[PDB]
């Protein structure tokens, strides 16, 4: 029993372990999902007025 | 091709690998533990040198060193097992077939430029070698020739006016107040609001913690009156042991540091006026493409946030017909051992490096003569 | 014993699972991060076209 048991409970401590890793790695991965977000949202609007600007320049 | 070994000498954090490839292949602690007793393995072999990771097991019986302490190398020793350990337990291989790429601050002392010199040639026997400045490596990183750049390191901060991949030697700015000081810093505020911490190990959590829950505020005055109005700015981590600790304002005013040095009790100037003045030495025609590209490196700089708070600054200091914009890399905690790994790999490169027959004709001092 | 055994094994199973996601979200952070890298490289290259133009546009 007892030897079982000590491989269960190392079971155990490695599982929390991994899963507390894990819970990181996916927080880290929604962070950089909330990041890419505000980067799309500005790359568009910089790309907007860089493609007006070339407009009103030609103009110029 | 010669395969080289770019090794970035952080102050808190090695990074190491092969030029060549996109990121580090190796990032480990810099810590060398040596035994406070002797005895504590009976049974199983004792060593009295730990370094990086191994040492990292071990901390509770192994007395803690930083081999560089403020990005000067302050021990030699302590230099070396590193280095032993880079080469032999990490990476598996032998310096002597590899060429080395050495990272440094800016005004790092030549007396300290050569010891480095001296010893990786005679006890490593390195082919050949070359030393470079941590922001040329994160300028070349961010694919450009001319700009300035911020770098904060684990335990200095520099602005660095770089100017066709040259550092411009009048116009550079130096503030010993980074990642190292920080740590000790939050401890002491922590200690403050009755968390004391005392002991060094829990000083390595101290660390940490500053690492994951640290972010720069835009704004210091609202940000501080929404934590002293409400407890939403307080942010919980959990001691391995159990123990629940909250983490309050610290997590603001530990880097506000940066901003402030009086606070620690300086009489430096911030990291944002030391950005200003330094670019304020270059010439008007070079203030163009160096305020055109301001870029943070180093491990200090990936708090989040940052560059509103940066943006911020800069423009206040600078007139508004300058074009203001702050370049933070997608991975700027590793742009200096990313832009060795690109330069020790350029084909134009090769003919820079210090040879080995250079080093038995003039000693250690050859560093002077091939680099700049 | 057969309690023991069967709660370890399971242990071991649900480790070998933490473990296999513990890659899998790693690896979805790196293809988030990357991703971000793209669309940030190309929103800078676009700002710095942009400031040029603005400046162009004022110049000319």
């Amino acid at each position: 029993i007892q030897l079982v048991e000590e491989e269960l409970d190392r079971a155990q401590e490695r599982l929390a372990t991994a899963l507390q890793k894990l819970e990181e790695a996916e927080k880290a991965a929604d962070e950089s999902e909330r990041g890419m977000k505000v980067i799309e949202s500005r790359a568009q609007k910089d790309e907007e007025k860089m493609e007006i600007q070339e407009i009103q320049l030609k103009e110029a | 091709e010669t395969t080289a070994l770019v090794c970035d000498n952080g102050s808190g954090l090695v990074k190491a690998g092969f030029a060549g490839d996109d990121a580090p292949r190796a990032v480990f602690p810099s810590i060398v533990g040596r035994p406070r007793h002797q005895g504590v393995m009976v049974g199983m072999g004792q060593k009295d040198s730990y370094v990086g990771d191994e040492a990292q097991s071990k901390r509770g019986i192994l007395t803690l060193k930083y081999p560089i302490e403020h990005g000067i190398i302050t021990n030699w020793d302590d230099m070396e097992k590193i280095w032993h350990h880079t080469f032999y337990n990490e990476l598996r291989v032998a310096p002597e077939e590899h060429p080395t790429l050495l990272t440094e601050a800016p005004l790092n002392p030549k007396a300290n430029r050569e010891k480095m010199t001296q010893i990786m040639f005679e006890t490593f026997n390195v082919p050949a070698m070359y030393v470079a400045i941590q922001a040329v490596l994160s300028l070349y990183a961010s694919g450009r020739t001319t700009g300035i750049v911020l770098d904060s390191g684990d335990g200095v901060t520099h602005n660095v006016p770089i100017y066709e991949g040259y550092a411009l030697p009048h116009a550079i700015m130096r503030l010993d107040l980074a990642g190292r000081d920080l740590t000790d810093y939050l401890m002491k505020i922590l200690t403050e609001r009755g968390y004391s911490f005392v002991t060094t190990a829990e000083r390595e959590i101290v660390r940490d913690i500053k690492e994951k829950l640290c972010y720069v505020a835009l704004d210091f005055e609202n940000e501080m009156a929404t934590a002293a109005s409400s407890s939403s700015l307080e942010k919980s981590y959990e001691l391995p042991d159990g123990q629940v600790i909250t983490i309050g304002n610290e997590r603001f005013r530990c880097p506000e540091t940066l901003f402030q040095p009086s606070f620690i009790g300086m009489e430096s100037a911030g990291i944002h006026e030391t950005t200003y003045n330094s670019i304020m030495k270059c010439d008007i025609d070079i203030r163009k493409d160096l305020y055109a590209n301001n870029v943070l490196s180093g491990g200090t700089t990936m708090y989040p946030g940052i560059a509103d708070r940066m943006q911020k600054e800069i423009t206040a200091l600078a007139p508004s017909t300058m074009k203001i914009k702050i370049i933070a890399p997608p991975e700027r905690k590793y742009s200096v051992w990313i832009g060795g790994s690109i330069l020790a790999s350029l084909s134009t490169f090769q003919q820079m490096w210090i040879s080995k027959q250079e080093y038995d004709e003039a000693g250690p001092s050859i560093v002077h003569r091939k680099c700049f």
